[PDB]
C-alpha cells in the first residue's frame, strides 16, 4: 500500500496502457494492409480458405 | 493467318487496362493510408517522455 518498494497501481495502469497500445497496433496493421485477415496469425481458417480461393 | 497470329499474340500479352483504371486509384489510396499508418507507428514510442 504505502510502500516505497512496490507500486501495484502503476503496474495495473501499465497493463491497461500495454493493452491499448496493442489494440492501436492492430488497428495500424488493419489500416496499412486494408484486410481483416492479412496473415495466418490473424485467423488461420479464413486465411487458408481465402488463399485457396485466390 | 498473319492476322490470326497477331490476334493470338495480343491475347497472350496485352493487359486489360479497364481494371487497371480502378486498381491504380485504389493503390494510391492505399499508399496514402500506409504513409499515415507508418507515421502513427513512428509517433507511438515517444509518449514515454511524458512519464519523466
Amino acid at each position: 500500500l504505502n510502500s516505497i518498494n512496490t507500486n501495484p497501481g502503476a503496474l495495473l495502469a501499465l497493463q491497461n496502457l500495454n493493452s491499448t497500445n496493442t489494440e492501436l497496433a492492430a488497428t495500424q496493421g488493419r489500416i496499412n494492409t486494408g484486410k481483416k485477415v492479412a496473415n495466418a496469425k490473424d485467423n488461420g481458417a479464413i486465411w487458408s480458405m481465402a488463399k485457396m480461393q485466390s | 493467318l498473319q492476322d490470326s497470329l497477331d490476334a493470338g499474340v495480343g491475347n497472350l500479352v496485352d493487359a486489360d487496362l479497364a481494371k487497371e483504371s480502378a486498381k491504380l486509384q485504389s493503390l494510391q489510396t492505399k499508399q496514402q493510408l500506409g504513409v499515415q499508418a507508418l507515421s502513427i507507428a513512428n509517433q507511438t514510442p515517444q509518449t514515454i517522455l511524458s512519464l519523466f
